[PDB]
């Protein structure tokens, strides 16, 4: 095996409408979906690895004005250094603290890695029950 | 492994430093930052966690010196020991 999230690729996907409380919905149901208008700004462009790829994603967060007035002056300064935000404390798990970047189809079982919508946004905590159920 | 830092070896000044670098995520790394603001809870002590950071309740004050002002208040109201 060789890591697909190491390599290359290319951004695609449509993502999906959400509103300025999108991360709310990051603790709930399968997470928050990659908006339309942060795929609509990567699709298409070349990224070196997945970490470069959610980099982007928090960098285009940080540029759009409704998907970032939700947070608070120091989340908005970590997501213009295309850092993820802090999640509530209620939804971190030790030193997972920060929005995670997830794949819903597993890349081991045909996901795609790059594919904005087989991603999803989920907390810390949403994640290790997902996890967990599985 | 690392021992619990603890908040009586920093001045308040060093302290304001310190919540300043995390409000600016003023670190080279994202790890860099989760890192400083473990750090920042195990010295505050406070229930809140990161809350007192990046999710004020209504009415605080969530500057820099605001977070301190905060810290400070709450481990005063406690019986917790203070700034070098």
């Amino acid at each position: 095996m060789e890591s697909k999230r190491n390599k290359p690729g290319k951004a695609t996907g449509k993502g999906k409408p959400v509103g300025d409380k999108w991360l709310d919905d990051a603790g709930k149901d399968s997470g928050a979906p990659i908006p339309d208008r942060i795929a609509d700004k990567l699709r298409d462009k070349e990224f070196k690895s997945f970490d470069d790829f959610r980099k982007a994603v928090w960098e285009e967060v940080s540029k759009d004005p409704e998907l970032s007035k939700n947070l608070n002056p120091s989340n908005k300064s970590s997501v213009s250094k295309g850092y993820s935000p802090a999640t509530p404390k209620n939804q971190q798990v030790g030193g997972r603290k920060v929005y995670e970047l997830h794949h819903d189809k597993p890349i081991s079982q045909g996901g795609e890695v790059y594919d904005m919508d087989n991603i999803r946004v989920t907390t810390p905590k949403r994640h290790i029950d997902i996890h967990r159920g599985k | 492994m690392e021992l619990k830092h603890s908040i009586s070896d920093y001045t308040e000044a060093e302290f304001l430093q310190l919540v300043t670098t995390i409000c600016n995520a003023d670190t080279s790394s994202e790890e860099e930052l989760v890192k400083l603001v473990t750090h920042f809870e195990e010295m505050t002590e406070h229930p809140s966690g990161s809350d007192l950071i990046y999710y004020p309740k209504e009415g605080d004050d969530d500057s820099p010196s605001g977070i301190v002002n905060t810290v400070k208040q709450w481990r005063a109201a406690n019986g917790k020991s203070g700034f070098k």
